[PDB]
RNA sequence: ACGGGGAAUCAGGGUUCGAUUCCGGAGAGGGAGCCUGAGAAACGGCUACCACAUCCAAGGAAGGCAGCAGGCGCGCAAAUUACCCACUCCCGACCCGGGGAGGUAGUGACGAAAAAUAACAAUACAGGACUCUUUCGAGGCCCUGUAAUUGGAAUGAGUCCACUUUAAAUCCUUUAACGAGGAUCCAUUGGAGGGCAAGUCUGGUGCCAGCAGCCGCGGUAAUUCCAGCUCCAAUAGCGUAUAUUAAAGUUGCUGCAGUUAAAAAGCUCGUAGUUGGAUCUUGGGAGCGGCCGU
């Protein structure tokens, strides 16, 4: 602290009050910016209806196809492509299929090789895609 | 060898009973019933079996001792005056209606749709 | 290379191999007993360096 | 509005570093000498301790002949004294700090049936107390945890009721004797 | 954003949460007006309007579950259209009636506590005490460990008579009888390049498929993918996404920084704000312990 005087206690606490602004994990909670431009809208998960399964690019070193989904969301209406995991899991999404949707991990950032896609695809149909990985559940059709 | 020491023993002038605390000894057998404890009471404290009343009883874990409680009324007349309904009915001495509380109700409700002597004419 | 058509490429081309027939391995304090005797009961002093328990070089 | 408790804590709390060699081998180390079954066994130990050393923290910054320390801290000292953790002899809590796991692992019920020799091992401690054969003064004892009272320590023995005792004899026995007169005929 | 008592985290300071069982407030689809009464601007009262919606012989009538269940919808997201006034209390003219208040079961891995999934011996074996031998080897009086080796003794998961429990039951406790060798009465969940505990093993793929919180792995000896064996970690739990706390001395009062890493206004005056020099009583009187103490 710059201002020890005994009577300061005002302007030590309404300094750093305005100064708190200048953190990003901090102006980013405490405005509505950052929870409205969420496509979850603050949520954990969200089911969206896939509209189409997409080849993205990886990044500049590593090169292969990261499989993911074009979801349009129920809650939003909002737009998403979503990442699907494990080996030969886009082989369980049929088209028009309502999905469970979760982050990838790094809070809405987009992780590892991935342009721009911040989302994985949990359940397909109401069934867990880790079920049909390890195929302990069948997809009902 | 099923024995009875009484315990917190109390007279009370103002309910017509005793009433104590029932540590029942029972090593090696279950839980021995109600009835049974009830004419080991008796005999215990020289009076009739029907004015007992011995109910609520916990077996401790291991099982060699069990605690209820216990009250002895003067009388039957005092026994069945001031004694809660269902513990009467435990000793087959009470009915209650076989008439669920859904039944009363639709019942009630019904009563309030018709009004004078037609409230009797609901049930049938 | 590889558009939507090669999904599930490596994971469909994979010799499988069905699980071996394993005696079922102890649960609870019979298995950190078992591993209590892995470690600080049995085994010597060693020269040089002692070895990862999955070692096989 | 209703008539429950929702009162509970938790007994234990996880490492911070959840792979330190040291620890998980050290861990495994208490768990193998005093039979525990995980190290949750071991981390509620550990964490009773801390709170008793907590507490002993805190009444040590306190003035001697304080009315509030004086009685907490005796309270404190003829507790520890009462489970056989602590000494009669050393019952001045700056001690309660030089003390540590093992004291209070000897004091749990299977490491006292294994160090009266009515069992064969630790393992098979808690197997005979699991299996209720073991009581103190008349209450038979199904959990392992129970900490044995400095005065209550003479008073393990087998249950009357269990065949180790003069009970009676079990399922395995009486089964093979009604099989070994259906095998002689 | 109902407030608070409080909750989480936690060296010391803090930070975040508090719709949520106690207190106080507010509202009964939205506003509004009022009757009765001690007490209401009441909604399991009434009167309109607005919105919605029911019945209709089309003239009319009836409605208010943010009470208990239950239904639709909304969603990532939340249970039975159960039994009971016996407990707790409340209401009434009332020892007697009534209470979806409340209690009891049902669903319930929100979460918390305890705590099975084997123990013990005889053998093959191996490591460590000893007489002894250069080495081997001998003995096992002593130990300790592993083999779907064998052997009885165990006790409850379950099955189940009875009592107990209780309004009546249930569960628990007690207790006849059954109830275990692959003890098949079968422990998962995630990992095994580094951070980070644990394979430079084998088969497949060949910058593909995929893994990968980050750094990275994948183009023909892949420690990282897909599997097999193996090993590790937590364990009846374990993983994942997201908010949030510590870690963050990366919000800094404790306690950060500002020549060059981000940063001192171009410079000065200047009012509120904040901070502000030194100085105003001391010596002994009374008493104790062995010059100093109360």
């Amino acid at each position: 602290g710059k201002c020890r005087g005994l009577r300061t206690a005002r302007k030590l606490r309404s300094h750093r009050r305005d100064q708190k602004w200048h953190d990003k994990q901090y102006k980013k909670a405490h405005l509505g910016t950052a929870l409205k431009a969420n496509p979850f809208g603050g949520a954990s998960h969200a089911k969206g209806i896939v509209l189409e399964k997409v080849g993205v690019e990886a990044k500049q070193p590593n090169s292969a196809i990261r499989k993911c989904v074009r979801v349009q969301l129920i809650k939003n209406g909002k737009k998403i492509t979503a990442f699907v995991p494990n080996d030969g899991c886009l082989n369980f999404i049929e088209e028009n299929d309502e999905v469970l949707v979760a982050g990838f991990g790094r809070k809405g950032h987009a992780v590892g090789d991935i342009p721009g896609v911040r989302f994985k695809v949990v359940k397909v149909a109401n069934v867990s895609l880790l079920a049909l990985y390890k195929g302990k559940k069948e997809r009902p059709r | 060898t099923v024995t009875i020491r009484t315990r917190k023993f109390m007279t009370n002038r103002l309910l017509q009973r005793k009433q104590m605390v029932i540590d029942v000894l029972h090593p090696g057998k279950a839980t021995v019933p109600k009835t049974e404890i009830r004419e080991k009471l008796a005999k215990m404290y020289k009076t009739t079996p029907d004015v007992i009343f011995v109910f609520g009883f916990r077996t401790h874990f291991g099982g060699g001792k069990t605690t209820g409680f216990g009250m002895i009324y003067d009388s039957l007349d005092y026994a069945k005056k001031n004694e809660p309904k269902h513990r009467l009915a435990r000793h087959g001495l009470y009915e209650k209606k076989k008439t669920s509380r859904k039944q009363r109700k639709e019942r009630k409700n019904r009563m309030k749709k018709v009004r004078g002597t037609a409230k009797a004419n609901v049930g049938a | 290379h590889g558009s939507l058509a090669r999904v599930g490429k490596v994971r469909g081309q994979t010799l499988k191999v069905a699980k071996q027939e394993k005696k079922k391995k102890r649960t609870g304090r019979a298995k950190r007993r078992m591993q209590y005797n892995r470690r600080f009961v049995n085994v010597v002093p060693t020269f040089g360096k002692k070895k990862g328990p999955n070692a096989n070089s | 509005p209703v008539a429950r408790s929702w009162v509970c804590r938790k007994t234990y709390v996880t490492p911070r570093r959840p792979f330190e060699k040291s620890r998980l081998d050290q861990e495994l180390k208490l768990i193998g000498e005093y039979g525990l079954r995980n190290k949750r066994e071991v981390w509620r130990v550990k964490f009773t301790l801390a709170k008793i050393r907590k507490a002993a923290r805190e009444l040590l910054t306190l003035d001697e002949k304080d009315p509030r320390r004086l009685f907490e801290g005796n309270a404190l000292l003829r507790r520890l004294v009462r489970i056989g953790v602590l000494d009669e002899g050393k019952m001045k809590l700056d001690y309660i700090l030089g003390l540590k796991i093992e004291d209070f692992l000897e004091r749990r019920l299977q490491t006292q049936v294994f160090k009266l020799g009515l069992a064969k091992s630790i393992h098979h401690a808690r197997v005979l107390i699991r299996q209720r054969h073991i009581r103190v003064r008349k209450q038979v004892v199904n959990i392992p945890s129970f900490i044995v009272r400095l005065d209550s320590q003479k008073h393990i023995d087998f249950s009357l009721r269990s065949p180790y005792g003069g009970g009676r004899p079990g399922r395995v026995k009486r089964k093979n004797a009604k099989k070994g007169q259906g095998g002689a005929g």
